[PDB]
């Protein structure tokens, strides 16, 4: 699925935001060499984003396709496909037979010039 | 059980969140914390990335019907087109 690959992709960027934040912060000020009123407006951006995409992620979670679904149902609803597939081109197969007798009735007509 | 994986999905993030905001400062957390924070905060996202993993067979099966019904949908079409045909043959014919 993709929606479940965006919120990979997501996690993982926040994962490393997360990182990039926790050794801003540790390693400069340990929240008590760049200055206060620095350290701040960054911190800011950073745990912004972290806001930002906790939201995106929620979102997608909520998106994620059968989301609300067990597994025993996912595998009916497998088996349920499987049969109406099969009936549908079995319905296909006679459409495409009553065709095709048509159009020869009409070739027929056709080549005997008329 | 896929659903209980989604709930405990949520609530880490909640906490995970919590665990941050105080960290950063927003919240209050007192200064000899300041370790179980950064902790907490890795021993979450460690568990949420388990956690997302453990869901992809459920989202593959998705994956999967999604296929099943392209196609199901794809094939009524097809039979729908052929229908059209004849009634427009139809029509030539007694229009």
């Amino acid at each position: 699925t993709d929606r479940m690959t965006q919120l990979q992709i997501c996690l993982d960027q926040m994962t490393e935001q997360f990182c990039a934040t926790l050794n801003y912060i540790d390693k400069n000020h340990g929240f008590e060499v760049v200055p206060p009123e620095e350290f701040s407006n960054t911190i800011d951006e950073l745990s912004t984003d972290i806001i930002l995409k906790t939201r995106q992620i929620n979102k997608l979670i909520d998106s994620l396709p059968g989301v609300d679904v067990s597994a025993e149902e996912q595998l009916r609803k497998i088996d349920m496909l499987q049969k109406k597939l099969v009936e549908v081109e079995d319905e296909k197969i006679e459409a495409i037979k009553k065709k095709e007798k048509l159009m020869r009735h009409v070739d027929s007509m056709i080549e005997d010039f008329v | 059980n896929y659903q209980y994986k989604i709930q405990e999905l949520r609530k880490l993030l909640k906490s995970l969140l919590l665990n941050y905001l105080e960290l950063i400062g927003v919240l209050s957390i007192n200064p000899d914390m300041y370790e179980r924070k950064v902790e907490n905060i890795r021993t979450i996202l460690v568990n949420i990335h388990h956690l997302l993993n453990e869901y992809r067979p459920h989202q593959s099966r998705e994956s999967l019907i999604m296929l099943l019904e392209e196609q199901l949908e794809y094939k009524r079409g097809e039979i729908r087109e052929i229908e059209q045909v004849c009634k427009q043959v139809h029509d030539k014919l007694t229009s």
